RNA sequence: UGACGGAAGGGCACACCAGGAGUGGAGCCUGCGGCUUAAUUUGACUCAACACGGGAAAACUUACCAAGACCGAACAGUAGAAGGAAUGACAGAUUAAGAGUUCUUUCAUGAUUUAUUGGGUAGUGGUGCAUGGCCGUUCUUAGUUGGUGGAGUGAUUUGUCAGGUUAAUUCCGGUAACGAACGAGACUGAAACCUAUUAAUUAGUUUUCUGCCUAUAAGACAGAAAACUUCUUAAAGGGACACAUUUCAAAAGAAAAAGGAAGCAUUCAGCAAUAACAGGUCUGUGAUGCCCUUAGACAUCUUGGGCCGCACGCGCGCUACAAUGGAGUUACUAGAGAGUACCGAGAUUGAAAUAGUUAAGGAAAACUCAAAAGAACGUACAUGACAGGGAUAAAUGAUUGGAAUUAUUUGUUUUGAACGAGGAAUUCCUUGUAAUAUCGAGUCAUUAACUCGAGAUGAAUACGUCCCUGCCCUU
């Protein structure tokens, strides 16, 4: 129909299968320890995650 | 001073080199087909230099389940393994050979040196009477060959 | 057929980059003063080797 | 471009079982200069030469060899 | 029963935990003897101790000595530690002070690191450098 | 004379002829030298002899009492309870009393276990007995400078502490600060 | 939209969802794209509010009475 | 109809039954962070000014800091459950009032997002807060605002009051601070207020003697 | 090694009113400070008891110039 | 009784003429300088003047573990000393560290010149240089040679010891004295 | 047997539960095996400063840290230590294992 | 080493044993409905027949016996490039026969 | 260490069309000939029973006859197939053989086969360029 | 008042000196320019652009190109409209297409909406020369200010200095200034230690029993068992402050040495002020103003391609040019990481190798997780582009993926090029540091020569000076 062939790729590996958890990007995504909060965004709320710039 | 309770008291290469031509004279360790065209893994690129370069190996293997509880296949083959520099990447640690290891190992079990664990392999009672008693054959002559530190002359 | 020479005290370090240092330096044999540059590390009891005796180094 | 010889001939070979077991320092890397054979040579004459008792071993290693007369 | 003291010595990582007991006067680490150590060249370095004072004060002592840290350099010297101060320390739970002041006095005479450990370790790496004070090369036009 | 301490020696007791026991700055207790008995992570403050000869005890600075034996060389017991510094501990031989920054006396028993404890406005730097007298930083002797011994900093002209080096301790063996006792 | 009326009825009887288009949703099943346009159609309404937060989308059912109880 | 296939669930990785302590409490923070900036677009015309997700073993209770305040505690909750796919008998809220109501940055910076929004000049809006400010305890407070004040080229004005430590750790346990934007009819205003607490956060800086008289 | 004016002014009002309680060592002078008074920081405390000892060393060969004790006071 | 020999085999019983470099040089002095091994872990790159504790035989090791593909590997220069210094005595008949210190005494320029004019060189440069010159001269008469490294050290050694001119290290002193001694 | 494990971010909260415990242990219990302190773990995160790729290359260092604390006791399952929470702080998260 | 009426006269299924590793494993795996349509329609040209060309997309195919005879062309970029196929254009990619760029000037 | 005849030393030996050193040892003088390596010539050696330690100028002619052969017949000498520099050979045969002058024969006669049938990899001889799929932006940069 | 000086005075920094390693020269990996192309998408151009956008792109990412479709056209009025607004579709043809896109044919579903206007909306579109936020930089050094007071009609000046000192307007001291605030310091994380406390499993040690094995007097190994905490782990405390000696400068302090785990602020870092740039980012953001497009779309979707294209130039790097080495065997020895509703994968097993068939335990101090440089062995290699070097191509074997051609990655055999230590120039570095070689993590369906960390072997060279490059103060 009008729609059917929409969105017919299938994204399961993952270079654009993944978006950021707020800002929705797809660049600086880190992964590490499940936060999937994207470079950028990551760095304005990791205080309220608890990460704290120690060494 | 010295004394003789296992075969950590003698030298490895040593010890593999009298346990190695041992398991020569019994005859009990038959030669595969492919003694010759294979080498070790692929870290190498050669075949290896020593004609009977089996015997070693299987002595030096036999080693390691005396020091080792139980010990397993991929740990010997990580253990006789090398490292890959084969291009212009900086080189990087690889594994042994899978066959040759395994197939020493099955051999290691017909003559009874070796035994069966649920979790690898270990020596049995007659493997750990045979090598005990080469073990102190090379102990009886290194301590003729070679003084001790302890005993060395105060210079 | 050189003589040695006994090191007083460091009058400073000079030459653009300073890399040389002023030493009065006395001979034992002469019990006279004598004011030598050396080039490398120098402490106040050390004894140098000269080549020369006459040469005042005073870089003006 | 050296070409120090490879195998042992007749003159080469008498004039190393001479002169050899005379040096106060032999290795095979110099009586490779002086006898002018290959130093793979050299550790097979160095053998023979003990074996026949006219050189003594001072450092005898699988990095390196030392002998020197008598 | 078997007087018999604990002491441990360290390298940059390596860690030397000895078992100073009363014995024949043989000496092993993780069960291979002294003259057994795998970098040859550094068994007269761990036999270093033994020579300082005399092997005879080791002649009534049995060591039982286990490294678990640390290279092959570092482990042979975590065991002069852990031998020196196996000496030190049994001299004075069962030998009177002066002479274990008098022994200890002739290490550090001689060697002060044989009783303390060397503070230095590797340090941490920082970003821009391959390593902890190199920088990375700058390109200018 | 007498030799081998790393401090100032603080506490000398010569309990008997020819068993001198003495404390210093440097966590240890030196019996004359023979013996050194360790266990203690701050300075020797105070050290008490028993009657017997053979059994000692040590006050500390690590807020804590030692406990030992000059049969053994090894502090059979250890007393807990106090919260402060130690200055000093008297013997009575069942009863042990001491006190310290903690401004609190404590009496001990010789198991170990105190049983009371009268909580000087300000450190006690000595509990001695005769009843038992504790001088304390108040100027003040109760239960113009301060007390340091019973048997100050205002010399009656210098400290009293309990020519040569600053002495910290008599018994006359006479214990200093250049580890010259 | 054109969105299926037998659906369209399982969402008039709180509602999120993500803005990801390219999944369905965990709720009904349907697509993601569905619950979108008519949510959004309803807000202009003024019978909803559109609150986004971290990529996903709430709607809270307010005026919103009046067309729901005669829908 | 769509060929889709894929299904994207509205779960939370607080009620996952099996997870590493090194992605738990990753995940706690990932879902006070979501959770925190969620409803503060919601009770903007409130001020919620905190946020709290003390559990009690078995049950999430979320606790509401709002400094002015059950309808919405009934629907909020139903957000909750949608968004994060809570099981019901485990969720609650609860809502705390504020009485430092001067020293919850959160709340005034809105206060000055209210006042610029409306029309009032800047220097009165920002005036008229720092005076509330700091009374109510603050050691100090500074309101650095950059934007579209004057005109179509840009500028930013930074307002200081009392006292205000700006380096060392002791800048982590006193500072209190938040940022907003509230948009014009000529572009954005970003507005930072940050507030200097006092002892009452138990704890002294580096600098501090006060002997005691005797 | 200098010191800052934070230890300083420090180092002397506890001697202007407690200059009694000090004495030459320092270890003593550590547990004064830390009773007479309230410093959070172990390290800020050493670094006032070892002013103070120091000028309590320049106390007894003659007075000092900004500090003013109530037995200065009193002999003057 | 202790005493220590470098390898088991030489003694420390050797005397330097040159007085200057007498008190620089660590042989005899102190039992810490006595080793049975030149691998000290030693602090003696902490403060100024301290290299001069270092035992001079070690100083001569952690000179020749360079030119990059080298770095870190004192085991390897140290087993090339120990092969050196049997065939230093083997060549002299002499003791091997008795050979070195007259080497280096023989080997280190007492003139040179800075940005010109001719100015003198401390002790503990002459040290210094000493032991760069000669192992540069083992390093590069070595490479891409038959030789190996304990027999090219061995041979500079004992040439530059007594007054040869063959050896390298001589070569670059004189050359360098010439310079200096034509720029007063 | 039972196995007390609690874990949190903040070392003074963790500190504070196990002293508790103990502290509960003495009256209605037997024994406190004392807290077994497990090897913290820390979650390294080096992220870059900069929302894009201008300037000189400088990063920032980032850390959780995971306090592991083991309770053993004897006790009777049944009735155990009850709660066995007692108002944790948030932020820490006990549990109870057989 | 066959002929070539053998090689186009006997199951495919046992003409890729005789392939390389990378041809073979296309072939093990399923067979994409994006191939199984297109030869379909290849051998459904000569059914009602140089035969005539099919644009395709399809650059993936390898090529195999049963589109030997058939013309078909291969999209490069933009262009349905032409090309027939012959006896030794086999296993080899399908897609190889398209340029997609010019090489240089 | 014994005196070795003039006659037996040979400084160059003639097999398969090839000239190979005398000086070096058999293994490594067999890689003289372009169809062998060192692990083909080691196996090879060991095949024919041959010193591995022996001088490439002390063979007697009888064993080179045996080489030549082993060279030329792999399969009936138990060579493994894998061991083999060419496999699934195309015009008939599935063994290498191609120890000979045929090495750059069999290669040069590749690209004409790959250039008359018009394929990329083709395509990419003809212009020389890098044939693998490498980045010829900043590297291969031969004058010209 | 600031800026500037080829003006002076005093200080500082690997800025340079003494040196180490180099890069530049060869091959390759990669970024930028250029040329080509339909497109080779784009921002950034001295430090402060060029392994940078965490930018290791097969598809998606993706912003570019060739085709093809599509409404992600809300709401309100009108038409039309359950007697059907419209939507979905088999097969044949058109189409790459199993997109009913379209055409002859009918078959299902039904108000969800077709056509219209008013209108929003959407955009990796433009504009960082309209903004927020973040980051970099002036700037790793020591600097900045307002309350009152003194002087000047005024901009402004004083406080913020003569001298001495310190890493530091850090301090002693002189003072029309007094009293403060920020920056330094103080502070936070790591290393350096505790046979003293607390502790004991998932860390270790010891003891006892059972079985086995060799020694000549010790013990080794396996399977169970109970105490003990030196090592291990980690909490609280402790521990140095230059205190103390000598000397130098009534100060502030400075330099040996001793003690000590630690004595350059002990070291490495984190935070780090006022003012500013019209530095980068609207291509991180449902943060966003204005403009542009907005049904035949610059939104979205599908397929294919490009971002990898080579006549050349430059930048960051990897491997090398050998014997301080390469090849074959044998013994080894860390730390920090990471892991499941399919993730990290033990053990058994097919084989020449990558790999395949089965398959424990582990949400983890518990199971997986393992070192190589270096060392040792041999009458091996002998200075020969030689076995140094492994680019280039060739025949084949497999893995991951919907799909491997322009080789994703990789195994076997063969092929055996430059490169003989690299010109002008230039980069980094002061001690467990440089250097050498390796391990983990990020990215990761698949892919490290990249970056972020971690250990392992452990050099040389001064304790300096403004000469260069630049800083900070003073007429």
């Amino acid at each position: 129909g009008s729609y059917s062939i929409y969105n017919a790729h299938p994204r399961n590996y993952g270079n654009g299968s993944r978006t950021c958890r707020k800002c929705g990007a797809r660049k600086g995504l880190i992964r590490k320890y499940g936060l999937d909060l994207c470079r950028r965004c990551f760095r304005e709320k990791a205080v309220e995650i608890g990460f704290q710039k120690l060494d | 001073m010295h004394h003789f309770s296992n075969i950590k008291d003698v030298v490895a290469i040593d010890f593999i080199k009298a346990y190695a031509e041992h398991l020569k004279k019994s005859g009990k360790l038959e030669i595969p087909e492919w003694v010759d065209t294979v080498k070790t893994g692929m870290c190498k690129e050669l075949a290896p230099l020593n004609p009977d370069w089996i015997y070693i190996r299987a002595a030096a293997i036999a080693r390691k389940v005396y020091l080792n509880n139980g010990i397993g296949v991929m740990a010997l083959r990580r253990a006789y393994g090398d490292q890959y520099n084969k291009h212009y990447n900086p080189s990087h640690r690889t594994l042994g050979s899978g066959k040759v290891n395994r197939y020493i190992l099955q051999q290691l079990e017909k003559m009874g040196i070796v035994a069966k664990i649920q979790s690898g392999r270990s020596l049995t009672k007659e493997g750990r009477k045979d090598m005990d008693k080469i073990a102190f054959q090379v102990y009886k002559e290194h301590e003729a060959k070679v003084t001790p530190m302890i005993l060395m002359p105060m210079n | 057929p050189v003589i040695y020479a006994q090191v007083t005290e460091i009058l400073g370090r000079t030459g653009s980059r300073g890399g040389v240092l002023q030493v009065r330096c006395d001979i034992m044999g002469e019990n006279r003063q004598i004011l030598r540059n050396v080039k490398g590390p120098i402490r106040v009891g050390d004894i140098l080797t000269l080549l020369e005796a006459e040469r005042e180094a005073r870089r003006l | 471009k050296l070409n120090n010889a490879v195998l042992f001939d007749k003159a080469t070979l008498d004039k190393c079982t001479k002169e050899v077991p005379s040096m106060k320092v032999i290795t095979p890397a110099v009586v490779a200069d002086r006898m002018k054979i290959t130093c793979s040579l050299a550790k097979i004459l160095l053998k023979d030469l003990e074996k026949k008792e006219l050189i003594v071993p001072v450092k005898v290693d699988n990095h390196i060899w030392i002998y020197t007369r008598s | 029963a078997l007087k018999s003291v604990q002491v441990f010595g360290k390298k940059k990582t390596a860690i030397a935990v000895c078992l100073c007991k009363e014995g024949k006067g043989m000496i092993r680490v993780n069960g291979v003897p002294l003259d057994l150590i795998n970098p040859p060249v550094l068994r007269i370095k761990v036999f270093e101790p033994l020579f300082i004072v005399g092997k005879e004060n080791y002649a009534k002592l049995d060591l039982k000595i286990r490294v678990t840290g640390g290279g092959q350099v570092a482990q042979a010297y975590a065991i002069r530690q852990a031998i020196a101060k196996a000496l030190i320390a049994y001299n004075q739970k069962f030998v009177d002070e002066t002479t274990k002041n008098e022994l200890k006095a002739k290490f550090l005479e001689y060697d002060r690191t044989l009783l303390v450990a060397d503070p230095r370790r590797c340090e941490a790496k920082k970003f821009g450098g391959p390593g902890a004070r190199a920088k990375y090369q700058k390109s200018y036009r | 004379t007498l030799e081998g301490h790393n401090g100032a020696v603080t506490s000398i007791a010569v309990a008997k002829p020819d068993v001198l026991v003495s404390g210093s700055r440097d966590k240890t207790l030196m019996v004359w030298p023979t013996k050194s008995l360790h266990g203690h992570s701050h300075f020797i403050s105070d050290l008490v002899l028993s009657n017997d000869g053979q059994f000692a005890i040590s006050s500390s600075w690590d807020h804590t009492l030692r406990l030992w034996d000059l049969t053994k060389m090894e502090s059979v017991r250890r007393f807990v309870g106090h919260e402060g510094d130690v200055m000093s501990v008297a013997f009575s031989n069942t009863k042990i009393i001491s006190g310290g920054r903690d401004k609190t006396i404590k009496l001990w028993n010789t198991v170990g276990k105190c049983v009371a404890s009268v909580k000087h406005s300000e450190w006690v730097s000595c509990v001695r007995f005769v009843k038992f007298v504790s001088a304390g930083w108040d100027n003040q002797v109760k239960t113009t400078g301060f007390i340091n011994t019973v048997a100050g900093k205002d010399g009656n002209n210098c400290q009293v502490y309990q020519k040569t080096s600053a002495c910290m301790s008599i018994c006359i063996f006479t214990g200093h600060v250049d580890k010259k006792i | 939209m054109r969105i299926a009326t037998k659906d369209i009825i399982a969402i008039y009887k709180c509602i999120v969802c993500h803005k990801d288009f390219v999944c369905l949703h965990p709720v009904f099943g349907i697509p993601n794209l569905q619950v979108f346009m008519l949510m959004k159609g309803l807000a202009t309404k003024k019978c909803v509010k559109e609150t986004c937060n971290w990529r996903c989308l709430y709607w809270t059912l307010n005026e919103g009475i009046a067309y729901l109880r005669q829908k | 109809m769509f060929c889709l296939t894929k299904t994207k669930a509205l779960n939370v990785d607080v009620l996952k039954t099996n997870i590493s302590r090194k992605h738990k409490f990753v995940a706690d923070g990932v879902f006070y962070a979501e959770l925190n900036e969620l409803l503060q677009r919601e009770l903007s015309a409130d001020g919620y000014s905190g946020v709290e997700v003390r559990k009690n073993g078995s049950k999430f209770q979320i606790i509401i800091r709002a400094t002015r305040t059950g309808r919405r505690i009934h629907e909020l909750t139903n957000l909750l459950i949608a968004r994060f796919g809570f099981p019901k008998d485990k969720i609650e809220l609860y809502v705390e009032k504020v009485l430092a109501r001067g020293l919850c940055p959160v709340s005034q910076a809105e206060s000055i997002k209210y006042k610029i929004a409306e029309g009032l000049p800047v220097r009165r809006a920002v005036g008229s807060v720092m005076r509330l400010i700091m009374d109510s305890g603050a050691k100090g407070c500074e309101v650095s605002i950059s934007g579209k004040l004057r005109g179509q080229r840009a500028q930013g004005m930074v307002f200081k009051e009392g006292y205000m430590i700006k380096s060392g750790n002791a800048t982590r346990q006193f500072y209190s601070s938040a940022v907003r934007c509230v948009l014009l009819r000529m572009g954005i205003i970003g507005i930072k207020v940050t507030i200097m607490l006092d002892t009452d956060p138990s704890g002294k800086n580096g600098p501090a003697a006060r002997i005691p008289d005797v | 090694g200098v010191r800052t004016k934070t230890v300083k002014r420090a180092a002397r009002n506890i001697i202007e009113k407690y200059y009694p309680l000090l004495t030459l060592d320092f270890h003593t002078n550590k547990r004064v400070v830390d009773e007479v008074a309230v410093v959070e920081t172990k390290r800020l405390r050493n670094k006032i008891a070892g002013f103070i000892t120091h000028l309590m060393r320049r106390i007894q060969k003659g007075p000092v110039r900004g500090i003013s004790f109530k037995l200065q006071e009193e002999e003057r | 009784t202790f005493a220590p020999k470098l390898f088991n085999k030489w003694s420390y019983d050797v005397t330097v003429s040159d007085i200057s470099l007498k008190e620089l040089l660590a042989i005899n002095s102190k039992l810490k300088y006595q080793v049975f091994l030149p691998h000290t872990a030693g602090r003696y790159q902490i403060k100024p003047f301290r290299k001069i504790q270092c035992p001079i035989v070690e100083r001569l090791v952690c000179c020749m573990m360079q030119h990059g593909k080298n770095s870190g590997k004192k085991l390897l220069a140290m087993r090339v000393v120990e092969e050196s210094f049997e065939i230093i005595h083997l060549l002299t008949e002499k003791n091997p560290i008795q050979v070195l210190v007259d080497a280096i005494i023989n080997a280190s320029p007492r003139e040179d010149s800075t940005r010109r004019q001719a100015v003198d060189v401390s002790p503990l440069r002459r040290i210094n240089q000493a032991l760069y010159l000669m192992t540069m001269g083992c390093r590069s008469a070595a490479f891409r040679n038959s030789k190996t490294l304990a027999e090219c050290l061995a041979d500079e050694i004992v040439n530059a010891s007594k007054s040869n001119t063959a050896s390298f290290a001589i070569k670059k002193k004189e050359d360098m004295e010439r310079v200096a001694k034509s720029n007063r | 047997n039972i196995t007390i494990t609690i874990t949190s971010t903040k070392v003074k909260a963790v500190e504070s539960l196990c002293a508790e415990v103990k502290e509960n242990g003495k009256k209605k219990g037997v024994q406190v095996k004392g807290p077994v302190r497990i090897p913290t773990k820390t979650l390294r995160i080096t992220t870059r400063k900069t929302p894009c790729g201008e300037g000189s290359k400088t990063w920032d260092h980032y850390q959780m840290r995971i306090y592991k604390r083991v309770l053993s006791m004897k006790t009777t399952p049944e009735t155990v230590k009850e709660i066995t929470s007692l108002k944790v702080e948030p932020g820490v998260e006990l549990e109870v294992a057989m | 080493g066959k002929s070539l009426e053998e090689i186009t006269a006997m199951p495919e299924a046992d003409f890729v044993k005789m392939l390389d590793a990378r041809a073979r494993r296309s072939y093990r795996r399923s067979p994409k409905l994006k191939h199984e349509r297109l030869v379909k329609k290849l051998l459904k040209i000569k059914k009602a027949t140089k035969p005539k060309l099919v644009k395709t997309h399809c650059r993936d195919k390898i090529i195999l016996p049963n589109m030997i005879g058939s013309v078909i062309g291969v999209y490069n970029g933009k262009s349905f490039t032409t090309v027939e196929i012959k006896p030794e254009m086999l296993g080899h990619y399908l897609g190889e026969f398209s340029i997609t760029y010019k090489p240089v000037t | 260490a014994t005196v070795t005849s003039e006659s037996e030393f040979q400084h160059m030996l003639r097999v398969c069309n090839t000239n190979l050193d005398g000086r070096r040892k058999v293994p490594y003088a067999l890689t003289g000939i372009k169809g062998c390596g060192r692990r083909y010539a080691y196996l090879v050696c060991k095949r024919a029973g041959i010193d591995v330690n022996k001088r490439a100028g002390l063979m007697t002619p009888a064993e080179i006859e045996k080489i030549v052969d082993i060279l030329n017949n792999p399969l009936n000498y138990k060579i493994p197939v894998w061991f083999l520099n060419r496999q699934k050979d195309n015009k008939d045969g599935k063994d290498s053989q191609l120890i000979a002058n045929a090495v750059e024969t069999r290669l040069r006669e590749d690209i004409e086969a790959l250039k008359k049938m018009r394929a990329h990899r083709g395509l990419r001889h003809y212009w020389g360029l890098r044939v693998r799929g490498q980045h010829t932006k900043t590297t291969g940069r031969r004058g010209r």
